[PDB]
């Protein structure tokens, strides 16, 4: 009995995959496909990027060839539909029909930006199941799940309901639109980061008891945006996203509380570490707004990821992001059979059924007007 | 249910769950005691640059299921593919 795994954004270092692409045929029809698709497109190559990781990379617009690419470019949009009124829908790049280059811009290396390590980590798994698939090694009933960004790699490995091309095409695509989602304003230095927080390495905590109640509090009554993103060990291993002012208030109130030992199992229990955010945001509303997270006792930053992914801050736009996912994956190339009872989704930890109690869950979910409709009308027969 | 309305079901589900993943919590503990626990699988299998998900599948079971394993005789291997390939690929060193 067998269950594959696929991880998600995290330490994408230079060189991945290279090893298996040199040796495997299965893994060079992977990496190929999706290279030759990337340069026709828009004119640079995704290997490139993993063998060297430039620090900067410039599009050139030249001839035909470059002013059909230029084209590629300027059809990219970002929609945030139902924000406030309507669609308030934009361009992801300030190129238009007289650019003749575009240059992308990082600090120490390329393969670190969203829009260009997503495909990357998605080609490199991808790569390597296709060569274990090619070697016999599949167990035809083995179950799957993937984390964050593993999840859609996962779906393109063992279930094929995407092509190469149209796989690495909308993760590059989503992953411009998260490297646009959040207002990089001087620098390219938005607010916002991920921190693991060991909850039981500072004191007695629980999942959603204690650690949750110092993330609760400190945005209800403080009016910022701190979430926990990620539930990835019970009692040990919990990702708080939000501003990196309230990620540094974080990590300094959970220091604090491990220095001045607490045991916790209004303003008596409930209000007291409500003070306790009430003076912490003080000497932290002030805080200058760019700043590195520092390990702490509790909180070890995550290197490698920039946006608040998993909170309500990418919420306006699901629905833009749900008539994206409709023109790209095709019906036709679902095969419940490949995902009936061994598909884990993150936003429902249950095998992937098409029944009208998993419509429910998911209903009871997210709220989506499309699975209440079907719920409604469940007799599709 | 016809194989073509459970498939435009089936599609326009995991339609909403991809929407939907990106902005709502990831749910990894419970998905870890779904294929641990219901399961009882005995290889799980990373596929990624790094043992990121399979140090906290170990460390998973360590703080639950090790009465568990014990009781029920269940050998479970956490193959790593970065690090694992003999066992993931059946390469034994002689």
């Amino acid at each position: 009995v067998t269950t594959f795994v696929f991880t998600g954004q995290g330490s994408q270092e230079q060189g991945m995959g290279m090893d298996l692409y040199k040796t495997s045929k299965a893994a060079q029809d992977v990496w190929n496909r999706a290279d030759n698709h990337f340069k026709d497109t828009y004119g640079f190559s995704i290997l490139d990027i993993v063998i060297n990781n430039p620090v900067n990379l410039t599009i050139h617009f030249g001839g035909e060839k470059g002013k059909r690419i230029r084209e590629n470019y300027s059809a990219m949009i970002f929609e945030t539909i139902v924000d406030g009124k309507l669609k308030t829908e934009k361009i992801f790049k300030e190129i238009n029909e007289h650019s003749t280059s575009y240059t992308f811009r990082s600090e120490k290396g390329l393969l670190s930006a969203t829009q260009f390590t997503q495909p990357a980590l998605t080609l490199m798994e991808k790569a390597a199941f296709e060569d274990l698939k090619s070697k016999g090694l599949i167990p035809a009933d083995a179950t799957f799940a993937g984390h964050s960004l593993g999840e859609y790699a996962a779906l393109a490995s063992l279930a094929d309901v995407m092509s190469i091309e149209s796989l690495v095409e909308v993760v590059f695509y989503r992953g411009m639109t998260m490297q646009v989602a959040v207002p990089r304003d001087e620098l390219g230095r938005s607010n916002y980061g991920m921190i693991a927080i060991n909850p039981g390495r500072v004191a007695a905590s629980f999942s959603q008891e204690a650690l949750q109640y110092v993330v609760e509090r400190v945005g209800k009554r403080t009016g910022w945006l701190v979430e926990i993103v990620n539930y990835n060990v019970e009692n040990q291993q919990y990702v708080a996203a939000g501003d990196l002012r309230a990620l540094d208030t974080v990590t300094n109130v959970l220091n604090f509380i491990k220095l001045q030992k607490i045991d916790i199992i209004l303003e008596e229990v409930e209000g007291h570490l409500f003070e306790i955010i009430d003076e912490a945001s003080k000497k932290s509303a002030v805080k200058p707004r760019p700043l590195k997270l520092e390990r702490g006792f509790a909180c070890i930053p995550l290197v490698g990821i920039s946006v608040p992914f998993h909170s309500t801050y990418l919420m306006n736009g699901v629905k833009p992001f749900k008539s994206f996912l409709k023109k790209n994956i095709i019906k036709e190339n679902v095969k419940v059979a490949r995902l009936a009872g061994k598909y884990i989704p993150n936003l429902t930890a249950k095998p992937f059924q098409v029944t009208k109690e998993y419509f429910q869950d998911v209903y009871d979910l997210t709220g989506s007007e499309p699975i209440k409709e079907i719920i409604d009308n469940w007799e599709k027969y | 249910m016809k194989p073509e309305v459970e498939q435009e079901l089936a599609h326009i589900l995991l339609t909403e769950l991809l929407a939907y993943q990106f902005a709502s919590p990831v749910r990894w503990i419970e998905t870890q005691d779904v294929f641990l626990k219901d399961f009882n699988t005995e290889r799980v299998v990373e596929i990624g640059p790094s043992p990121t998900l399979a140090g906290m599948a170990q460390r998973t079971l360590k703080n639950k299921y090790e009465s568990y394993d014990a009781a029920l005789s269940l050998h479970r291997e956490i193959l790593c593919y970065s690090k694992d390939a003999k066992e993931i690929y059946y390469t034994p060193d002689p």
